[PDB]
């Protein structure tokens, strides 16, 4: 299938003494597999998946090595950006940026993307061709004038291209026990009276991998969104991800409805009805 | 500073069984800015040992966190997510229920 | 493998 590789980083800075606080975390897919905390006792990239600490000594130098530099950026951007918007030292600020490479079936490069956002609204990202920059106000365009002058989109654009993709292969081949490998949900359905009059109807979709999932209801084999609430998909915590879908019916015409569940695990989409 | 209050779910790790040990989760999402306080409750009591996942964020730059802990599923036992954050008037209390 | 080299400023 298609695959990605992303990381995500934090700062908040903290007024009144010192530093800021920071925090990455890198990604496979839907599988965390490094992380850094500023506030932890190592001071490392710590590993977070099993494939991963099979690398080497310099692999792990080289990873806190730059870590610790985008930690430093982050602190360098919080205190300018602080002075771009002429905001006081008294509040509490966070900047946060995430890049990666997304390849095809074929593992050929496909997409890359780098954003960043201060106070949690975009500020300046990449173009999609890779060779631009979106900047969404003013104190933004000008870190647009100094990116462009110092070339950070070609440098950017030969690690997304290049690189970022290299390591990707590297990593499913050695995970590939877990991370080539989908988990179909196993899926059920339950029913709650809600009166005497009504009943829920609750389908469930539990322990696949990975998280991308659809599921809907249908009456008499029509579409059905009135009446119908479906939770955001959640971790289980081990690994694999969870959700639901329900529809409130009609006592005694639980039968008219199906839930119809589609993942990339299951080669048909399921189908669901309610049995007594 | 926009700010954006946290969805909340509360949920066991494996099917609910009176008796069997299991994993109680509490996942808040959506939120912004990160500073959020999550404790995992029991019969309105704080759980002591409880973790949680490294912070990260959606498409849309909101937070989310997952807590969780060890816990055993009752007839009489009531369990809960107590969550407080700088948009939330009162540290607001969502009680697990087995069947969502 | 995260980006390596120098990470400009804002």
């Amino acid at each position: 299938g298609s695959h990605s590789m992303r990381y995500f980083f934090t700062s908040v800075s903290r007024p009144g003494r010192g530093e800021p606080r920071f925090i990455a975390v890198g990604y496979v897919d839907d599988t965390q597999f490094v992380r850094f905390d500023s506030d932890a006792a190592s001071q490392r990239m710590e590993p977070r998946a099993p494939w991963i600490e099979q690398e080497g000594p310099e692999y792990w130098d080289g990873e806190t090595r730059k870590v610790k530099a985008h930690s430093q950026t982050h602190r360098v951007d919080l205190g300018t950006l602080r002075g771009y918007y002429n905001q006081s030292e008294a509040g509490s600020h966070t900047v946060q940026r995430m890049y990666g490479c997304d390849v095809g079936s074929d593992w050929r490069f496909l997409r890359g993307y780098h954003q960043y956002a201060y106070d949690g609204k975009d500020y300046i990202a990449l173009k999609e061709d890779l060779r631009s920059w979106t900047a969404a106000d003013m104190a933004a365009q000008t870190t647009k004038h100094k990116w462009e002058a110092a070339h950070v989109a070609e440098q950017l654009r030969a690690y997304l291209e290049g690189t970022c993709v290299e390591w990707l292969r590297r990593y499913l081949e050695n995970g590939k026990e877990t991370l080539q490998r989908t988990d179909a949900p196993k899926t059920h359905m339950t029913h709650h009276a809600v009166s005497d009059h009504e009943a829920t109807l609750r389908c469930w979709a539990l322990s696949f991998y990975p998280a991308e999932i659809t599921l809907t209801w249908q009456r008499d084999g029509e579409d059905q969104t009135q009446d119908t609430e479906l939770v955001e998909t959640r971790p289980a915590g081990d690994g694999t991800f969870q959700k639901w879908a329900a529809v409130v019916v009609p006592s005694g015409q639980e039968q008219r409805y199906t839930c119809h569940v589609q993942h990339e695990g299951l080669p048909k989409p399921l189908t669901l009805r309610w049995e007594p | 500073m926009i700010q954006r209050t946290p969805k909340i779910q509360v949920y066991s790790r494996h099917p609910a069984e009176n008796g069997k040990s299991n994993f109680l989760n509490c996942y808040v999402s959506g939120f912004h800015p990160s500073d959020i306080e999550v404790d995992l409750l029991k019969n309105g009591e704080r759980i002591e040992k409880v973790e949680h996942s490294d912070l990260s964020f959606s498409k849309d730059w909101s937070f989310y966190l997952l807590y969780y802990t060890e816990f055993t599923p009752t007839e009489k036992d009531e369990y809960a997510c107590r969550v407080n954050h700088v948009t939330l008037s009162q540290p607001k209390i969502v009680k697990w229920d087995r069947d969502m | 493998y995260i980006w390596l080299g120098f990470i400009a400023g804002l």
